[PDB]
Parts: C-alpha cells; structure tokens; sequence
RNA sequence: AGCCAGAGGAAACUCUGGUGGAGGCUCGUAGCGGUUCUGACGUGCAAAUCGAUCGUCGAAUUUGGGUAUAGGGGCGAAAG
RNA sequence: GCCAUGGAAGUCGGAAUCCGCUAAGGAGUGUGUAACAACUCACCGGCCGAAUGAACUAGCCCUGAAAAUGGAUGGCGCUC
RNA sequence: CCAAAUGCCUCGUCAUCUAAUUAGUGACGCGCAUGAAUGGAUUAACGAGAUUCCCACUGUCCCUAUCUACUAUCUAGCGA
RNA sequence: AAGCGUUCAUAGCGACAUUGCUUUUUGAUUCUUCGAUGUCGGCUCUUCCUAUCAUACCGAAGCAGAAUUCGGUAAGCGUUGGAUUGUUCACCCACUAAUAGGGAACGUGAGCUGGGUUUAGACCGUCGUGAGACAGGUUAGUUUUACCCUACUGAUGAAUGUUACCGCAAUAGUAAUUGAACUUAGUACGAGAGGAACAGUUCAUUCGGAUAAUUGGUUUUUGCGGCUGUCUGAUCAGGCAUUGCCGCGAAGCUACCAUCCGCUGGAUUAUGGCUGAACGCCUCUAAGUCAGAAUCCAUGCUAGAACGCGGUGAUUUCUU
C-alpha cells in the first residue's frame, strides 16, 4: 500500500482514484479526484481555495 | 510494436489514430511526427489505425530539417497525453503527443530526448530507455 | 454482387432471441458431472448481489511485467445468507429425458417460503402445506414412503432450498425457492444428506472456498426497447442521412423476399438469461465476523460494507462471497453462483489469492476517506454536535 | 474635392496637422430578395410554406394608387 | 573389354556386345560402391504343383465433374 | 495564349505539391479542333460563381455515448 | 506430349493440336415489362458460392535450414487504413496472417446520398447558311407516400377443472479468432552465410457476452457556487433572459476512452498406417481396423413447442 497526496488539496489518494499528471517540466501531480484536477487545469491556487489542506494551515484553522 | 520490440506491451489506450501530429522528442532535426500507420495494427472496416504509448509507428516529418522531410521512417511513441490505466490502477497521462525517430531494427536515431518518457515505452524499447532521462 | 469490403458480423448469433427472460431467477441449465466417491456437497448457491468494490493484491505469476507487484482489481460482492433445505427431488432417467418422479417437503416451512406460493399473500387463510404437514404427524410413515421410492428410483437428485431473505436489507420479503443438484455420494447418500438438513440452514463455506473458480447465473439488466446501433453494435448512418441514421440501412437483399432472422433489427435490450463462467472467488466472508474488510496487511476493524452503505443496497450483515471482475444482472438481484463444470488449470486458476486491501470509501460520489474513524482523525472536530 | 493653420527649401516645389463629409463605397437593422442546409414539411400551416444560414440595404432602390401596352398580340437588363 | 573418368572396371558420357565352359550365367537389369566389389535381375536346376502372360473390345460403376436462399428420379424411400 | 470552362489520343511529358495525387499549380506545344470587337493577352478591386492547398477549428470521422423539449406511446373527445 | 528444365517429357512448365466447364466480360436474340419493375457509383447490412489470399491438418519438389512453389480435404473463421478519380475499373502509399475471386433484380434509392449519366439556364471547340448537332469538355440544377398484408424484431394472449410453485427438453439458434515476444535457441540443418519447429510461459489482434469498483464522457440533481442585463424601492430573497452563461457536480446511463469473462468430449475429411487377400509375392482396402483438420455432432450457452411433458401445494357452504 501506498496512500499518495493531492498536489492540489492535500487529499489521501487510494489505489485506483483519480488521475496522475505528469507536467512538460517532467513534475508528477496527483489528484484525489477530477475536482481537484479541473481547478489545477484552470491554475487556480490551491492556497485560496478554502477547503484545500494547503489553504487551512495558510489560515492557522484547526490548530 | 512489430519486430525489434524487447518484449511485450500490456493494453495501453489507443490516443493516437492515423493523421495525427506528434512532436519529436529527439536532437534528430525533425520538429513534429505525422503518424501514417502503426505496427502490428489490426484490420477493421472503417477504424483507423491508432498508435498508444510505446508502440513503433510509421510517420512522416513534415516540419523539420529538409533531409528528414518527404520520407517514410519508423517513430516510436514516447508521450500519449491520452488517460491511461496501468495494472497498479493509477491512471496517467501526459500534456503533448511526443515521439522519437528510429529504424526498423528499434534503435534511436537521435542521441537524447527532451522531456519525460512513459515508463512502458523505456521498458520495450532498451535503446530509447538508454537515451532518456527522467522516466515517467 | 460482394460486400465490396469484408467486415465480421454484429452481435452474437447464439444468443437469440433477445427476449426478456422468463423468471426473474435465471434457472441452471447443466450442474457439474457427478463423481460419486466424494461426500454429499451442494453443487451451487443462492445470493443477491450487493454491488462492487476495489481490491489490492500482490499478483503472483512468473512471465508476467507486474509479478510480485500490486495491482488493482475490481470485485463484487454478493450477500449469501444461509440457504434452507425444505425439500429433495428425485430425478428418474427415460428414453425422453429426466423427470421429477415425486417431491418431499419438510414438515415445517417459513412463511418467508410460503410467501413464495402465494400471489396475494395478505389476503389468504395461508393454507399452503397444512394438509400436507399431518403426513409427519403419527409416525411419518407416508413421508418415509415417499423417500424410499427416491432411493430405489431417481438416479439424479436435486435438493430444494430457499433463501433467508429477512437477514438481507431487500423489501421483498419473499425468499427464492431453487432446485441445486446434490452431488457427492451414492443415491442413498444423498436422500439420506437430504433428509437430515430439512429446515436447517447450510452456510456458503461449505459449498464454496477461496481461489476457486464459480459461475455466475443471473438475468442481467433489464434497459426495453432499443434501436439497433445499442442493441447490436452497428455502424450510425451519416449525419446526411434521411428519415433517421441510427438504423440499418439495408435489411435485406430483394432475393429471398423476406427480412432474414440474422439482420439487426430494435427490440429488447437486457433481462436475458446468462451465464458467464470463470469468477475466481477471492473472499469467503462471514457475517458474525467484524473486520470483514481486513486482511492481513490492513488490520482496521472494518466489514465490507462502504462508508456510507451499498448504493441502493444497504449493509452486509450475512456472509458472502466476493468474486473477482463483473458479474450479470444489478444490485439487488438474485443470482446463482455455480461451481466449475470442468477442472481449470489454466495458471491464472490454481493461484492463492492474498488481499491487501479493500476499499470501503463510499460508493455515493468521490469516497475519499475508508472509515468514519480516519474521516474523524483527517478533518477534526466539526461544528455538528457530538 | 473645397477650406484653415503650420513646416522644409536658393528657386522649382515638397511635406504635416486639422476641417469638411463625397461615393450607382463599405459593416449592419427595417425593408427588398432567396445562396446553402440539397434542413423541416412533403395525403403540409401552405398547389411553394417554415427554420437556420445567406445577398443587398440611399439607389439602375423598394412600394401604393392612377394610367398605357391584348394573343402571332403585348411586354422582356433576354429565362422562351 | 576399349576410351574417358583422382575414380568408374555391365550400371557420368560415348561406344561395342566375340565364344570357351556349359542344366545356367548377359562384358548386363537395377540397388549400388570414391571406384570395383558385394547384392539383385535376365537366364538355369537336386524345392513345389494349377493354369499364366501380353495386347486390346465394350457393359455397368468410378475419376475427369466448380456457384452462388434450402430442395427436389414428382415426394418418401429403394441396394439378389 | 494553351492538355485552358477549348487536346481526341490522355490519367500527354517534365517540375512542384503528398507517404501515396486521373486533383491543384508552373512549364512544353504541328494546337483532333487556340487566336485577335464571332474580340486576343493581361489586369487592381469586387463575387451566396467554379477549383486547389495551408493555419485555426471542430462528433465529418475513428466511435459512439449522454441530456433536454416536442412527437411517437396509452387514455377521453374528435376523426380523414 | 515435340520441347524447356546442367542430364531428365510430365518437380515446375509446356508448342502443334484437341475435349470441356462457367454466366462475375462483351457480343448475338428481342421472349417479358413502354395505362413506368425508379437508372450509375458509393455508403449500410445480411447471407450464400468456391475457382482458397490467410489461418488448421496434410501430400509432393530441381524440399539441407530458411524462404518458397505445386497439390489435397476444407468456405469453420477473417480478408484493412489512405492519396487521386463520380467512377465500376485503375494506380500508388502503408499496415497486416492475408489484404482471394464472385453472387443475391449487374443484392440493397417509400434505407441514404446525388458526385455521374439523362430535362429545361449558360460557356468553349469542331461541324452546320441557319434553326441547331456532338456515346466532346465545363458549370448550376425539388430524390414524394407505409398507418395495410406478409416477412422480421421484440411484446401480450382465449382455451388445458382453477390456481400456484418447482422442473424436464423436442426443436431451433450457437462463437470465438489470429499474431507477437521470451524460452526452446543461434539450437537442429548448413562448409559458411544464415536459421527452424513441438512443448512451456507472457501478452496482443479481431469478434462476442456482460458490468460500472475505478478513470473518462454526459448534466433539468437546474444540487452548490459565481457572473451579465433587467424587474421586485434597498437589504435578504427571488422572477425573466424559450435550459441566460461559467466552474464544479453526485445518481443514472455509458467507452477497446473503463473493467471482467469467452468450456471440453466424441465421431470424422485429406493423409499416413496395421493386419490382409484379390494376384502363392506385394499392397492403407476388397472384408476388418489404428491415428488424424480451423470440419461435424455433442458438453456447454440462449429460447422453450403459446395444440410436448413431469412432480408438488391449496383447492370456495353458514356463500339462490
Ligand atoms: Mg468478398
Ligand atoms: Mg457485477
Ligand atoms: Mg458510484
Ligand atoms: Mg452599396
Ligand atoms: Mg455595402
Ligand atoms: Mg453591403
Ligand atoms: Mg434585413
Ligand atoms: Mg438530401
Ligand atoms: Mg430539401
Ligand atoms: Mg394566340
Ligand atoms: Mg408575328
Ligand atoms: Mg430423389
Ligand atoms: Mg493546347
Ligand atoms: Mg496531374
Ligand atoms: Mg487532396
Ligand atoms: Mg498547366
Ligand atoms: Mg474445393
Ligand atoms: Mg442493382
Ligand atoms: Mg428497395
Ligand atoms: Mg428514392
Ligand atoms: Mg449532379
Ligand atoms: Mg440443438
Ligand atoms: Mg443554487
Ligand atoms: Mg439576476
Ligand atoms: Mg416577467
Ligand atoms: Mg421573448
Ligand atoms: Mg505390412
Ligand atoms: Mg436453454
Ligand atoms: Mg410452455
């Protein structure tokens, strides 16, 4: 078992969900599923999208 | 695909039919790949023959350098950016569409490659998994 | 004149007509041959299917680019509560095949096989099998009668069985009564085995095991009427195309001056009787058994049921089986699992099968957490009450 | 086009910025047409329509009414 | 036996094919040998014991004799 | 001026365009049967004219799936 | 069978002659249709033939291996993607195991399309005094109707004492297909150059039957959020914009765009054999008989005869 992470939303990835990337630069991403996948296609940043892992210890929530 | 392959290829989705135009990965001279056929490709009415990620292609160059232009060579498909599942269940993909000038004998007729290279293709084909880099 | 271009056929031509199945039970048409040296076992099961799930396990086969490595793979779960023996029936050979020579019934029956007897249950005095209890009630002399002439006659014996259809989170309330062909044994042996499991249960892990290969034998989704491109895979018609393009444009030459029986043609698409073979069993659960989903590399207290419960089937609270890949028919529906008719020794048979993981993250949208313990330690303490 | 201011140049002369508002110009409504889908309909809404897409859109324009030309005759930017 | 063949001496190729012994034995029918050889055949007998060989002639049957919806001595069927 | 909306032979020959071109373009010209107001050659701009190629773009297609509205469906009335 | 094939008619061919078959050519005929059988081609789809391109099993060779060639049974199963052309035909590019030939009113226009031919408009060239002609070129040019019967695809259904459940199986259909790579093995074979096959394994091609855990697609979940314009005095909350638009979007449906699954027994063809006469020998054949094909019949799978059948449960009063 290896349980991966969003690239986008700090997401524990389960064998088989979503979808991997790999970027022009040869950079991995993975994501949890196509929600996240889509935002990061748009280049929204995940440090403002208020439900992402990234975004919650940006604004010290749940400390 | 064909002969010259060192081994074989579990199913990869298919992306890349006939009249496709697949970038060059390699310092051969030719820019993009026109893919005319594919190798080991099976015959149904109407279907076009479509390419998937390490499999040997027959294409054109048809921006490049002159002495690569107007020619038949062998390619080999190195990036697919269509989504595909490998047996760990991960499903991946690529941005662009890249391949890789070679001979009928499945050695690389460029020195290098320029960017990433799918993991089934580096494992086929022993001469392209000695020119790339970074691998998936 | 030709074709102008050879093309293989649409659709399967022994699978016709593509008409909706007779019951909603797809009967077994052929039970494995009989070594009688072996003792009395059942020759199939009864189940519901309760829907799919997602495993990981190390695959094991020399050859192969993913051996020793883990790949995923895709089961599903089907709920077999313990079936009830309420019946046996002798089976005489003749010149025009078999034939049921006579039935034994055991002297009690649930209402929830009763109910199965009935077309308006609620309604009716219940008077199935009232008459027909007093033949045990002196000293069962006529019953003893009945199962003497199946031991000198009847040289193939089925067994009946009904399924205990109140352990499962179906509202139909009515079990499924089903013949399965008792194996195993001499003929006395096996009304003897019969005898002595009326109104009791017999539970999945007897008939089944582990790696083992098992049909499956179910109606499969029922869609109605579709036109021919979904029912048979033909080509759509140009966009140009008059007076519709998802048809068959040529549906016969003008010689012979009929529609042939072998042209595609709109009508019902699934509820067809099927049989597909070959499922490698890769769990036999149990239903007094917390940590169903566990394996040995996971260890979380967990059943099989995902986060959240089975979409449109509820939880498993019985046993069940869990065989590899996709069998016919939906959720909710009775199928029956059959064990091999022939030895397979194919390679990919023949291998233990080791889970390491099962998923459980709910089936209702995108599940991204196993259990609501890991939900609770990944998000923290909500505003929602405790 | 006409007109005003300015600049360069030894002379010829050249150039710039404004003004003005021309044209069987052009984009495009109403209007007048009727290209394509060879779309809809094709015992129709309709013995020629409907929908989209199109041509043109200040004049060789469009149009009402009055009036003239009548059958080997009329009328025709011409298709019998 | 003569040439010729590294090598053919009945058996690549040419070429001849005489009579002594004879119940029979041809410088030859073949297998053949690197080549003879050896074996086999033509021929002869101390060995059997009923017909055999060649050329043809025509009766029936068979081969020659391959089409496209499933099918037609009328059908079933029929073999001293 | 030309294998042209005119050339039968003809898919003329050569070049270019393509992986491949009875297409396109550029050349050649004894041209069945081009050619000078029965107007010749050219020509900016214009064209719902005919034709070829390239970029963009896409369900035209690979390869089809899904959704909506109105039908078709069943019912009451009406009814060719 | 004169010759070719180093010698050698018949491995493979084969002159001079001669015997046929076929109706996918074109002629020839004018029997049917002129109170009309819609006309070329292509697309779509099914089935049939075998004169077999491939695949199975074989026989032969001027078959050492490899690759080929000839021939047998065999139509079970496949026989493609493109440039040009309306094209049938043709030609080339390329993949492939192979890119075989045909038929079905030159299959198939109330299935399509309408590029061509083949109405009326127009231009050219040649011919004609002219009107005009051209199986010469060019361009534009309405493709109608099924609701009837049958057929086919699915779907009900009277009658069986009623009703219910569990079953059998006559008949009909039937399905899987082909390649690569590793190993065998640089092995046999060959002087070398080259270079196999069987068994084993891993995958793939084409077809089929399902299924939806995942991934993707779809969105009237008008579920959530956002944005424009306008209206409800503002806020909140909404209406309208023929689904206003954008992003996400469960469920459901669905993709070689996803995954799973696709059986083994017998009897045979060609052929090779055994025993064994005819014919004192020989001989696969005459009597017997062995093995043996992608064949056939079953196992299996689908339907279940609505005029085939079996077992089993209950069978109506305080009810003219
Ligand atoms: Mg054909
Ligand atoms: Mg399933
Ligand atoms: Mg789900
Ligand atoms: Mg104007
Ligand atoms: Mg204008
Ligand atoms: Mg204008
Ligand atoms: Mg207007
Ligand atoms: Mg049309
Ligand atoms: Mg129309
Ligand atoms: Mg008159
Ligand atoms: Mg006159
Ligand atoms: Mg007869
Ligand atoms: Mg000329
Ligand atoms: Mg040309
Ligand atoms: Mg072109
Ligand atoms: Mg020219
Ligand atoms: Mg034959
Ligand atoms: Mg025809
Ligand atoms: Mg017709
Ligand atoms: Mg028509
Ligand atoms: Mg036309
Ligand atoms: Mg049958
Ligand atoms: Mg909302
Ligand atoms: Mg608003
Ligand atoms: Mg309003
Ligand atoms: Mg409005
Ligand atoms: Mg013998
Ligand atoms: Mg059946
Ligand atoms: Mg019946």
């Amino acid at each position: 078992m290896k349980v991966e992470i969003d690239s986008f939303s700090g997401a524990k990835i389960y064998p088989g969900r979503g979808t991997l990337f790999v970027r022009g630069d040869s950079k991995i991403f993975r994501f949890q599923n196509s929600k996240s996948a889509s935002l990061f296609k748009q280049r929204k940043n995940p440090r403002r999208i208020a439900w992402t892992v990234l975004f919650r210890k940006h604004h010290k929530k749940g400390i | 695909s064909g002969n010259g392959a060192q081994g074989t290829k579990f199913r990869i989705s298919l992306g890349l039919p006939v009249g496709a135009i697949m970038n060059c990965a390699d310092n051969s001279g030719a820019r993009n790949l026109y893919i005319i056929a594919v190798k080991g490709s099976g015959s149904r009415l109407n279907r076009l023959p479509a390419a998937s990620l390490g499999d040997m292609v027959m294409a054109t160059v048809k921006k490049g350098k002159p002495e690569l232009r107007k020619k038949v060579m062998p390619a080999i498909v190195v990036r697919q950016a269509k989504s595909w599942r490998r047996r760990d269940g991960v499903f991946l993909y690529f941005e662009d569409n890249a391949g890789v000038i070679a001979n009928p004998k499945g050695e690389m007729k460029g020195s290098a490659i320029t960017g990433p290279v799918g993991k089934e293709c580096a494992d086929l084909w022993p001469r392209v998994a000695s020119n790339s880099g970074v691998v998936v | 004149s030709h074709r102008k271009y050879e093309a293989p056929r649409h659709g399967h031509l022994g699978f016709l007509p593509r008409k909706r199945a007779a019951s909603i039970r797809a009967r077994v048409k052929a039970f494995p041959k009989d070594d009688r040296s072996k003792p009395v076992a059942l020759t199939s099961f009864l189940g519901y299917k309760a829907g799919m799930t997602t495993i990981v396990r190390d695959l094991d086969r020399p050859g192969s680019k993913f051996h020793k490595r883990e790949v995923v793979e895709a089961v599903t779960v089907v709920d077999t509560p313990p079936v009830v023996v309420v019946g046996v029936v002798g089976y005489v050979e003749t010149p025009r095949g078999l034939r049921s020579l006579t039935t034994v019934w055991a002297e009690h029956l649930s209402d929830e096989v009763k109910r199965r007897f009935y077309k308006n249950w609620y309604k009716s005095k219940k008077k199935a099998f009232t008459k027909y209890s007093a033949k045990y009630a002196q000293d069962g002399a006529g019953i003893e009668r009945e199962l003497a002439r199946i031991k000198k006659y009847a040289s193939v014996v089925r067994v009946l069985v009904h399924t205990q259809i109140r352990k499962t989170p179906l509202a139909q309330k009515k079990a499924h009564l089903a013949e399965i062909q008792l194996n195993g044994g001499s003929i006395s042996e096996k009304v003897d085995w019969a005898r002595e499991h009326f109104e009791k249960t017999v539970a999945v892990d007897s008939v089944f095991e582990q790696n083992e290969m098992i049909d499956a034998i179910a109606v499969t989704k029922g869609h109605g009427f579709e036109g021919v491109t979904h029912r048979w895979g033909t080509k759509k018609l140009p966009r140009k195309t008059h007076r519709g393009l998802r048809k068959v444009a040529c549906i016969g030459a003008w010689h012979p001056a009929h529609v042939m029986w072998s042209v595609a043609r709109a009508g019902q698409r699934g509820y067809h009787s099927r049989t597909s073979i070959n499922h490698k069993i890769y769990r036999v659960g149990k239903g007094d058994d917390e940590a169903n989903g566990a394996t040995s590399f996971d260890r979380t207290k967990k059943t099989i049921t995902p986060m959240g419960g089975f979409v449109h089937y509820g939880e498993i609270k019985n046993d069940f089986i869990m065989v590899k890949g996709c069998i016919p028919g939906n959720r909710k529906r009775i199928v029956t699992l059959r064990k091999s008719l022939y030895t397979n020794t194919s390679r990919k048979a023949l291998e233990e099968v080791s889970l390491k993981w099962i998923d459980t993250a709910s089936k209702f949208g995108k599940g991204r957490f196993q259990t609501p313990a890991e939900k609770h330690a990944f998000m923290g303490t909500l505003k929602k009450d405790l």
